[PDB]
């Protein structure tokens, strides 16, 4: 049919996961049903499907696509991996659900890159991203390619800057700037929200990460003390897109629909609803 | 042998006279890197072409094992659809669709109207729309009173038969802006920028990737700073083209490679 298995992943404000409304058995308001497979323990593959409710910027996209392209969907959240990483030539995350045909599309904060694009089709990008830099207001940085990151010990004192390891940001820096990568491991942050506090409290001078996430965090930071660089200095510019199975019959109409949403203002309204914050 | 159509649009495509023996002057950037030049025919002698898009074309050619000849679009336009009943695209869009060109390598905006008819690559450049004025002129940006309810006092415009003209023609709440602009649009970006320096035109609404470069080198001119709409440039190919998939894979690889960043350094930033 035109009934589709669709995988997503929790990452506010793009996908926000909530327990089913208390508990009239139904998803209300903003939200759509999404099921999650929850393991009984870590010594087993056994689990139970748990009914949850999903909302957010990407869910609002999914809803508009569903109505325009005319399809229905069963939405579920991915249980092994995050976005998609190739482990020993084998994909986990959302990308894995698509390539192995448990899902025919993937909707979420899924960054378009070359490696993924060899095994899945990607819609046009519907939000811009890349590798950005966040600092406390006052600090002077152009972006990732600044000499101040590339040769840290040409400055005294050297800048304290890092990222969250094991994702695309670390992998990209390792391939392009090997000494930078060697240098900043000592500053690994274990999550976005710890990096923010290390920035606001002076333990870190710069945080390097996904531009779309950093812009969201900066726009809502209490005190408006954290700033990112201008989008002209974003490195490896790309976008979130919707992944489809290779050769999918939905790609052309999903693409035209997203371009219609961008061109006619609807995407802008979604950005104001979910992504724009009180700062700047 | 792919027939590439492009258009004059600094810093993406520079167009300069050949030398006497029909070769291109050898040249280097102030940072010591070769400026790669290709011969390009057009409105009809050979000329030298180079810039951001030319480096992209050269990079794509070596990566995908094809050769090319480059010409400038005849009517000097980007491409909109017009009534003839039949419809037809003018500009580079029309040339791509009639087979006069196999591929558009230009700062060609990706939008829904064009993508109905051709295949775009993933974007090779992300940018937006902004407003160039001559310093002295002062406006809020896109919501300034002089823009939201025009008169002949303050004349603003864009390029005719461009993605920007479509953008204003299609949206019901830009209807008064559009009526003012259609009677004043220009035939090219350069002519519109020259008309801003000469005070015959008071605001030019165009691609930020072009307008910021113009402002940073022509310091009588300034942009507002805002982007009021975001859009990307893509490679244009016909619906069938076997180059579609590998072209966009190469664009993606070049963003992750730092290559596009080097192009941005060399040509786009000041
Ligand atoms: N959307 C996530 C990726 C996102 C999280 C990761 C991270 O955890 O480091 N970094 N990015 C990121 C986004 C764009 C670019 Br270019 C480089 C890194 C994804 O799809 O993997």
């Amino acid at each position: 049919d035109n009934h589709l298995s669709i995988v997503t992943l929790e990452e506010a404000p793009f996908v926000i996961v909530e327990d089913i409304d208390p508990l009239t058995e139904t998803c209300v308001r903003n939200t759509v049903p999404c099921r999650k497979f929850v393991k009984i323990n870590n010594s087993t593959n056994e689990g139970m499907n748990v009914k949850k409710c999903c909302k957010g910027f990407c869910i609002d996209i999914l809803k508009k696509l569903s109505r325009t392209v005319k399809f229905t969907y069963d939405l579920y959240l991915v249980t092994n991996g995050k976005h998609g990483k190739k482990v020993n030539n084998v994909w986990n995350g959302m990308i894995g659900e698509v390539v192995y045909q448990r899902a025919v599309m993937a909707v979420g904060s899924l960054t378009i890159n070359e490696e993924r694009s060899e095994v899945v089709d990607f819609s046009v990008p519907f939000v811009e991203t890349g590798i950005s830099v966040m600092v406390s207001r006052g600090t002077q940085v152009t972006g990732l390619s600044d000499k101040k990151f590339q040769r840290p010990h040409d400055y005294s004192p050297p800048f304290r800057f890092g990222t969250v390891p094991n994702g695309s940001t670390e992998r990209n820096i390792r391939n392009n700037y090997p000494y930078m990568h060697q240098y900043m491991t000592r500053f690994n942050q274990r999550g976005v929200e710890d990096a923010l506090v290390s920035l606001k409290t002076g333990k870190l001078d710069a945080f390097i990460y996904d531009a779309a996430v950093l812009n969201y965090k900066a726009g809502r930071d209490e005190g408006c003390k954290l700033v990112t660089i201008g989008s002209g200095y974003i490195f490896a510019t790309t976008g979130y897109g919707i992944a489809l199975q290779k050769g999918s019959p939905w790609k052309r109409q999903i693409d035209l629909a997203l371009l219609q949403f961008v061109g006619d203002g609807e995407m802008e309204e979604l950005e104001t609803l979910w992504l724009t914050g009180i700062c700047h | 042998r792919l027939k590439i159509v492009t258009i004059h649009q600094e810093p993406f495509v520079y167009v300069k006279p050949t030398m006497s023996d029909g070769t291109c002057k050898e040249e280097f950037t102030v940072n010591g890197d070769p400026v790669k030049k290709v011969i390009c025919t057009g409105p009809t002698v050979p000329q030298c072409c180079y810039g951001f898009c030319i480096d992209l074309l050269i990079k794509l050619a070596r990566t995908m094992n094809f050769t090319y000849e480059v010409h400038l679009v005849a009517d000097g336009k980007f491409g909109t659809q017009e009534r003839v009943n039949k419809k037809e695209w003018n500009g580079m869009m029309g040339e791509l669709l009639s087979g006069q060109a196999d591929m558009i390598v230009a700062p060609l905006t990706i939008n829904n109207e064009r993508a109905q008819y051709i295949e775009f690559s993933k974007p090779f450049k992300y940018q937006g729309l902004t407003i160039l004025v001559k310093k002295g002129t002062r406006i809020t940006g896109i919501n300034d009173p002089r823009l939201r309810n025009p008169s002949d006092k303050f004349i603003y415009a864009t390029v005719k038969q461009s993605s920007v003209d479509i953008y204003f023609r299609r949206q019901v709440e830009l209807s008064t802006m559009y009526r003012h602009m259609e009677k004043h649009n220009y035939e090219s970006a350069a002519e519109a920028i020259q008309a801003v320096r000469d005070n015959k035109l008071h605001a030019f609404i165009w691609d930020s990737a072009v307008l910021e470069f113009e402002a940073s080198q022509k310091c009588d001119l300034v942009t507002t700073g805002e982007l009021f709409f975001r859009s990307g440039f893509g490679i244009g190919m016909r619906k069938d083209s076997p180059w579609k998939q590998n072209v966009s894979l190469s664009i993606l690889k070049s963003h992750e490679n730092g290559f596009m960043e080097d192009l941005d350094k060399t040509w786009v930033r000041y």
